[PDB]
């Protein structure tokens, strides 16, 4: 299972 | 703070390709979005990511972006396109969405249209509350400028007057309102009152009587 | 289909708090980033805050950081804006808007709600007095008559007027408010209807001045 | 921007036996960027049906990929892998050799 | 023994061609089990190992959303990096991300990883303590400060120590018949004369799993780590691996050389001799 959190650079 | 610059006004003729510019330092490295906000309406996305169109947006809306300048292009411009247009980018360094200040797109030369005027007398209820307001409603005129004159049996009334600066209606024409405040006594002591609306050198008069 | 319905707007004394809510429908709410964007009177759009699909990332404009909080309830398809320590310059129409992707960053706003008004003011609310504007003879030679409602002496804007509880829309023109020297507002709403149909269909304006919880229904008769 | 040229290995999945179906492999690894052209050749001629693994990469971030196709080897058919990448001036050809 | 789960992501910007290429692969140890490819026909995360098909529709929906969300993040980040570095619009650029976790033989968390590269070079990495970052350059320092302000390391740690581990352990159970089993190298020696005086001896290891293996040549029982030709371990194409090592020896002296093969699939190391 993958990581659901998205963060911009 | 990252800044996007739009000219406050762009004026155009129907059938031309209108161009609204959005300047920004290295705006070419950003992904530009454009929004259309017509009078009385929420904004609508017309172009995203410099050049793409959401489903439903006409092909005549297009966009470019490179260097220090992005442009929204509207070909075959029509009266319906009159609106405030805003460019926008996400700026990662500042973690802010930035909008340009907005461009007001006017389409010049729409047909002259004389106003429809509706004058209402005071309601029984209002008089019953020992007050009186005459309501003069002015719609569907173009262009958006009128002179409103109130008279009591032909005699000009200036006191107790409140007129709105005209505003563009949904149909690209304008609307305005004027309200005359009177005592019930004043109202009854006259045979009639009139609302005289002048538009482009022509006057429409409406009258009411107790 | 898709709707973003904002609520919670009203008059707030500076220094106090208000919570705006946006009810999302007609799309998979939890697949999209959501945003609040505002517009002060006569001015342009200003992004206030954004929240990605699963709340994994959140952002705020500097103008509001430390005071406003954005949140979402993906079970209820709702987005919220908790506004604290309000200032006069927060006065604006606040729009609920959908981000065109999963993230609050980078992806523009593809659906906008109609907005809800926040008036940060030291003044009091005043609900309006509503009076009927009866139809009269030969009101429009083309077999149509005009009748309306006078919405008098309220603060602040806005006020919503409907007719026949939203059933009657065609021929309705609610005019922009006049700001009187008194500091109070008045507006009128007129419905032009076929002159044949009078004393057949009932005509009622439904006035809602949400800032003062004032709701008035007024029958308008040819009396 | 640093670019790395591919290493190329051409081999069969199983030890080659004439007339027995098998798979012809070309493994390209150690390259960057990922855009790369890889062809399997039979008697100098391009094979149509060629598939490849899903792009992945190593600890130094260099990419690797396996291109392959089922084939039934013979004694008279020659095979090879032709590769082009921005780091190469012309396609580099590595002939299939049973012994490697 | 121990196990790992790793996700590998590659995004390549494609000016004019439109949208970036995005490909994601997931692995348990040396076994790929899923992929997401923007250029594939599917548009979903898909299975690459039979045991991941045990997962139901909700798993697939969830992991597909995650892949679509990640794709959009990297696409945003490609624009962002072009901006930070002041690069032109005409060239193509690449982002790579690898993340995952390691567990012990009894499923205990050992560690987690999260590392990002731009154009094949380190950009930013989560440190081993899973509480701090190393930024490779001044653009990554913009990223590092904003990530520190939002406590991004805590979010990653929660993932790496939580669902990453939970996922890995479940995959190890469901796929135990392959993931918790080994394939021993099939071995053989070839002999090819170079000249009248020298010959090449090549020691082969085929059909093995996992990939880790040691091939060593000795001469009179002495390690020959000088005249040894040694190829990179390579995929057979069926989920197993291949490797060879060779030595140039004087003709007639072949019996003096032995090839030693060490692999966890073997109960004891193997010794091959021509």
């Amino acid at each position: 299972e993958a990581d659901p959190t998205g963060h911009s650079y | 703070s990252y800044v996007l610059t739009q000219p406050p006004s762009v004026s155009v003729a129907p059938g031309q390709t209108a161009r609204i510019t959005c300047g920004g330092n290295n705006i070419g490295s950003r992904s530009v979005h454009w929004y259309q906000q017509k009078p009385g309406q929420a904004p609508v996305l017309v172009v995203y990511d410099d050049s793409d169109r959401p489903s439903g947006i006409p092909e005549r809306f297009s966009g470019s972006n490179s260097g220090n300048m992005a442009t929204l292009t509207i070909s075959r411009v029509e009266a319906g396109d009159e609106a405030d247009y805003y460019c926008q980018v996400w700026d990662s360094r500042t973690d802010h969405w930035v909008f340009g200040g907005g461009t007001d797109l006017t389409v010049l030369g729409q047909p002259k249209a004389a106003p429809s005027v509706t004058l209402f007398p005071p309601s029984s209820e209002e008089l019953q509350a020992n007050k009186a307001t005459l309501v003069c409603l002015i719609s569907d005129f173009y262009p958006g400028a009128v002179t409103v004159a109130w008279k009591a049996d032909g005699s000009p009334v200036k006191a107790g007057v409140e007129t709105t600066k005209p505003s563009k209606q949904s149909n690209n024409k304008y609307a305005a309102s004027s309200y005359l405040s009177l005592t019930p006594e004043q109202w009854k002591s006259h045979r009639s009152y009139s609302c005289q609306v002048t538009h482009e050198g022509s006057t429409v008069e409406k009258t009411v009587a107790p | 289909e898709v709707q973003l319905v904002e609520s919670g707007g009203g008059l707030v004394q500076p220094g106090r708090s208000l919570r705006l809510s946006c009810a999302a429908s007609g799309f998979t709410f939890d697949d999209y980033a959501m945003h609040w964007v505002r517009q002060a009177p006569g001015k342009g759009l200003e992004w206030v805050s954004g929240i990605s699909w699963n709340s994994g990332s959140i952002g705020y404009a500097d103008s509001v950081k430390g005071r406003f909080t954005i949140s979402r309830d993906n079970a209820k398809n709702s987005l919220y804006l908790q506004m604290n320590s309000l200032r006069a310059e927060d006065t604006a129409v606040y729009y609920c808007a959908r981000g065109r992707g999963f993230h609050y960053y980078y992806y523009g706003m593809d659906i906008w709600g109609q907005g809800t008004t926040v008036t940060v003011s030291s003044a009091s609310t005043k609900g309006p007095s509503v009076f009927p504007l009866a139809p009269s003879s030969k009101s429009t030679s083309g077999g149509t008559a005009a009748l309306g409602c006078l919405v008098k002496d309220y603060f602040p804007e806005p006020v919503t007027v409907s007719w026949n509880s939203g059933a009657l829309t065609s021929g309705v023109h609610t005019f922009p408010a006049v700001l009187q020297s008194s500091g109070l507002y008045s507006l009128s709403s007129v419905v032009t209807v076929p002159s044949s149909s009078l004393g057949t269909q009932t005509y009622i304006c439904n006035v809602n001045h949400k800032p003062s919880n004032t709701k008035v229904d007024k029958k308008v008769e040819p009396k | 921007m640093i670019q790395r040229t591919p290493k190329i290995q051409v081999y069969s999945r199983h030890p080659a036996e004439n007339g027995k179906s098998n798979f012809l492999n070309c493994y390209v690894s150690g390259f960057h960027p990922s855009d790369i052209e890889v062809d399997l050749l039979k008697n100098g001629e391009r094979i149509e049906k060629v598939e490849h693994s899903d792009l992945s990469f190593s600890k130094d971030w260099s990419f690797y990929l396996l291109y392959y196709t089922e084939f039934t080897p013979t004694e008279k058919d020659e095979y090879a892998c032709r590769v082009n990448h921005v780091t190469l001036s012309q396609p580099k050809i590595v002939k299939w050799d049973r012994d490697m | 023994g121990s196990h790992s789960m790793r996700y590998f992501f590659t995004s390549v910007s494609r000016p004019g061609r439109g949208e970036p290429r995005f490909i994601a692969v997931g692995y348990v140890d040396d076994t790929q089990f899923v992929r997401f490819d923007s250029d594939a026909a599917s548009q979903k995360m898909e299975p690459r190992a039979p045991w991941i098909e045990q997962e139901g529709p909700e798993y697939w929906d969830q992991e597909t959303r995650n892949m679509k969300a990640h794709s959009q993040t990297d696409r945003a980040n490609l624009g962002t990096l072009r901006g930070y570095y002041n690069q032109s619009e005409d060239g193509s650029h690449t982002i790579q991300i690898m993340y995952g976790c390691d567990v012990g033989p009894d499923g205990r968390f050992l560690r987690g990883y999260r590392q990002d590269a731009y154009d094949g070079k380190d950009y930013i990495a989560l440190n081993e303590d899973l509480r701090s970052w190393t930024a490779a350059d001044m653009a990554a320092q913009i990223t590092k400060r904003k990530w520190e302000a939002v406590h991004a390391a805590e979010q990653r740690r929660v993932y790496l120590e939580g669902r990453c581990v939970d996922g890995l352990r479940r995959y190890l159970e469901n796929g135990k018949e392959t993931l918790q089993r080994t394939d021993p190298p099939k071995t053989h020696m070839t002999h090819h004369p170079i000249s009248d005086h020298e010959a090449t001896l090549r020691c082969w290891a085929l059909g093995f799993y996992p990939a880790e293996i040691t091939l060593t040549w000795q001469r009179d029982g002495e390690d020959q780590t000088q005249d040894t030709e040694l190829v990179e371990t390579r995929p057979a194409g069926d989920g197993t691996f291949q490797k060879w090592a060779a030595v140039v020896v004087p003709s007639g002296e072949e019996q003096r050389y032995t090839c030693h093969v060490q692999h966890e699939g073997l109960p004891k190391p193997l010794t091959l001799r021509w």
